[PDB]
């Protein structure tokens, strides 16, 4: 774990010195950065990723664990998912709504929404973000001439930037271990895709000859946009995910939990003590559960000059305990602290005020809000280069206007807080909202037909006349 | 085990948290990489095959570790200890084809091309040695495509110019001569004086599997005796092993496209 | 270089949460026991919330 996560050479951002045109010239640059991202920032994503599944250390770490007759009660926990599906549902639970001054532009946006379905691809993201720290979206243009938008997993794919403070992107790179189910033998062949602003260069490569990359069968697959088409997201701007830094506490509960686990396994609850000189028929000792009388008769030991003397019966239950207070004082302060250094509300010290559930929810989340307005940032940063790719596009398409400008967009954000229907029609009612009928009609469920009542309300109303 | 004293080994080969001489690796530092890693020199050259199936060869070495090691002085061995094995096998693929060293299980090498066809160059390094060696190559219609030598010898090579154009033949900052190539072989076996060239597209190679690597805790190995002469046990001795392998083929498609360079 | 980034460059490791526990296994044990090092990010926690 530690030296995985918290190791200097991964989370880094790679940099090239040269153009676009002097890393294609030399391909084999971008052999070593793929080395690099194999051998430093993959291991640190998979082990998120395996958090993120539950197969936490405490699992797999086999290697301790004694084969005998005892139990193992290895344990993991799931904080991990826990902590990033509540994150990220408070921060994408709720679409992203878009604003235009301009309705071509609106309309042309919404319909690349649409076609893309890009409410479930946008929360996917920032799952990606809570989980990993980053997450990449690439856009290609369909063999069906439509614009698509797929994410690109995380664990495979970087981007190499411009060295200058500016930080454009220079080159993409998609790399994947493509295998049959059969068989383990060429499995670490992979096929590798380098996309630059002016088209995707595919390849073939392996680890064992050391990642030379040859042409792929066409190798070389022209696009029409006119900047590398694969964009970068971040959590923050040290690209760290959500539980990344708690992970050695769920590593401590996880140990505590099992730990507790062996005691009650291992140890007999209670017993039956009895001491002394004596004889127990081991046909007798099955009556022990239903005997109501012990009767425990001492030997007598004579001594050669005639002395008599007893020795010493004795008998009680024993039973097996151990430290409950600084054991749950413990483990009640981990399961505290994994809580507030991720800001997740503590379910186990809570207490809900009155009705009103928006404001106890503002106050609780307070802190988690802090967090995301800066995801907010970023997740903004990115949707406008989204944009700018689906707008060059369009215009080299003609299927727009070469007049409009994509930039004016603005993207509203709303959380996913709870929310009261009946106290907003009151609070939109009063104040002078309007609303016609049938939408009326369509917010509560008691009306059985909710069109069908209109006519009916028609009828009552004609025969009031006469 | 309860053995005080750490376990004797035969071969040796086993890695201990405790030295024999006593010492004990608690507190360990990792090591770092002094020298960069090596690579392959034939597969750098030569012209890759594509090959399904099979004449191939197996190469493969197994690398046992006591779990103490494993658990207190190197956590990570095994995930570093790969690149050093496909350097030990590059390095064996390329001793091979090219000086027919390490028991080469091919019939078919370098070493023996040039021995087959004589094709050897008696004396110092000169330019006109240099042009005679790449003469024996465009003789038979074939032309040089890169040097390989004993990185020792750029002493030597520093020392010739060219009378005509009174310059330096080799560019040592581009580490090529004569604007050819050269690659340094690390192995022992090349000598000081020794230089060799080919068309090297005529040697072939293919790879019908890549490395594969498993890592194993119950395994018996039978060519690591205890010291009463029993086998090692993994799972009852407490050990784990690294097992790596691989199939490489090898093929001279012209054996008279190499020429070598060798002290009088 | 000498004087102020060394300063700078804690400052940096606390808010990514390399805390001193982490890296100083000068002192730490691990002959049988687990290492059972830890870091509690107070410094993230601190910084988000004020900025």
């Amino acid at each position: 774990n530690i030296n995985y996560l918290f190791n200097d050479e991964a989370n880094v951002v790679y940099t090239y010195d040269g153009t676009e045109s002097d890393l294609l010239q030399n391909v084999n640059e971008v052999s070593k950065y793929i080395e690099h991202h194999m051998d430093y920032q993959r291991p640190r994503l998979k082990v998120l990723s395996d958090y993120y599944e539950g197969k936490t250390k405490n699992l797999v770490e086999l290697t301790r664990r004694k084969e005998e007759y005892m139990a193992d009660n290895r344990v993991a926990h799931d904080y991990a998912s826990y902590i990033s599906d509540f994150i990220n549902g408070y921060f994408l639970g709720n679409p992203i709504q878009y604003q235009d001054d301009d309705k071509d532009v609106l309309e042309a946006i919404e319909a690349f929404n649409d076609l893309n379905d890009v409410e479930s691809h946008n929360r996917s993201l920032g799952l990606d973000l809570s989980i990993y720290g980053k997450a990449y979206e690439l856009m290609i243009r369909n063999q069906d001439d439509e614009t698509r938008l797929y994410k690109s997993d995380a664990m495979s794919t970087f981007i190499i930037y411009d060295n200058t403070v500016e930080r454009n992107s220079i080159a993409g790179v998609r790399y994947l271990r493509t295998k049959p189910i059969d068989k383990t033998d060429e499995d670490e062949v992979f096929t590798v895709d380098l996309f630059t602003s002016h088209g995707v260069y595919r390849y073939l490569t392996n680890r064992t000859n050391g990642l030379k990359l040859t042409p792929r069968e066409n190798s070389f697959e022209s696009h029409s946009f006119e900047r590398m088409p694969i964009t970068e997201f971040s959590n923050n701007e040290r690209r760290k995910g959500d539980y990344e830094k708690v992970i050695t506490l769920i590593d401590l509960y996880d140990n505590a939990e099992s730990d507790t686990a062996n005691y009650m396994s291992d140890l007999n609850d209670a017993m039956l003590l009895i001491k002394g000189n004596l004889n127990l028929d081991p046909v007798e000792v099955r009556k022990q559960k239903e005997a109501n009388v012990l009767f425990l008769e001492p030997t007598v030991y004579v001594d050669a000059e005639g002395r008599e003397t007893e020795g010493s019966v004795d008998g009680g239950y024993i039973y097996k305990q151990y430290d409950v207070q600084g054991t749950e004082a413990y483990k009640d302060r981990l399961n505290s602290d994994i809580h507030m250094f991720t800001n997740t509300p503590n379910m186990k010290d809570d207490n809900f005020s009155g009705t009103q559930s928006g404001e106890a929810m503002k106050y609780k989340l307070f802190g988690l809000e802090q967090r995301t307005k800066t995801k907010e940032g970023l997740f903004t940063k990115g949707l406008r280069r989204r944009a700018k790719l689906l707008e060059t596009i369009l215009k080299n398409t003609r299927s727009i206007d070469a007049n409009k400008d994509f930039n004016t967009v603005r993207y509203v954000y709303n959380r996913n807080l709870p929310k009261s229907l009946i106290e907003e029609l009151k609070a939109y009612i009063d104040s002078g909202g309007k609303i016609s009928q049938t939408t009326l009609m369509s917010l509560f469920s008691f009306f059985q037909d909710p069109e069908l009542e209109v006519k009916k309300i028609e009828e009552d109303e004609k025969e009031s006349i006469k | 085990s309860n053995n005080v004293k750490p376990q004797v080994f035969n071969p040796d080969n086993v890695m201990m948290h405790e030295k024999k001489d006593g010492t004990l690796m608690n507190e360990f530092t990792t090591p770092i990489l002094q020298e960069v890693m090596e690579n392959s020199k034939i597969m750098q050259l030569g012209k890759y095959e594509p090959m399904e199936g099979t004449r191939a060869f197996k190469l493969g070495v197994i690398l046992p570790v006591t779990k103490e090691f494993l658990n207190y002085t190197y956590s990570q061995f095994f995930e570093e200890m790969k690149p050093m094995i496909a350097e030990a096998f590059y390095k064996k693929f390329d001793e091979a084809g090219i000086l027919n060293q390490g028991n080469n299980p091919f019939g078919k090498s370098i070493a023996q091309s040039i021995e087959k066809t004589n094709k050897v160059i008696k004396g110092d390094f000169t330019q006109d040695n240099i042009i005679d060696l790449e003469a024996l190559l465009e003789d038979d219609e074939l032309e040089a495509n890169a040097f390989i030598s004993k990185t020792q010898n750029r002493s030597l090579l520093r020392k010739i110019v060219d009378p005509e154009t009174k310059e330096r033949i080799y560019d040592r900052n581009s580490d090529s001569l004569d604007g050819l190539p050269v690659v340094n072989l690390k192995s022992s076996n090349l000598k000081r004086g020794e230089l060799i060239t080919g068309d090297f597209d005529k040697l072939i190679y293919g790879i019908p599997q890549l490395i594969e690597y498993k890592i194993d805790e119950t395994a018996q190995l039978s060519t690591v005796k205890n010291e009463d002469g029993t086998p090692v046990n993994l799972f009852e001795q407490d050990m784990v092993a690294l097992r790596a392998t691989m199939h490489v083929a090898l093929h001279i498609a012209d054996d008279k496209a190499f020429a070598k360079l060798v002290p009088a």
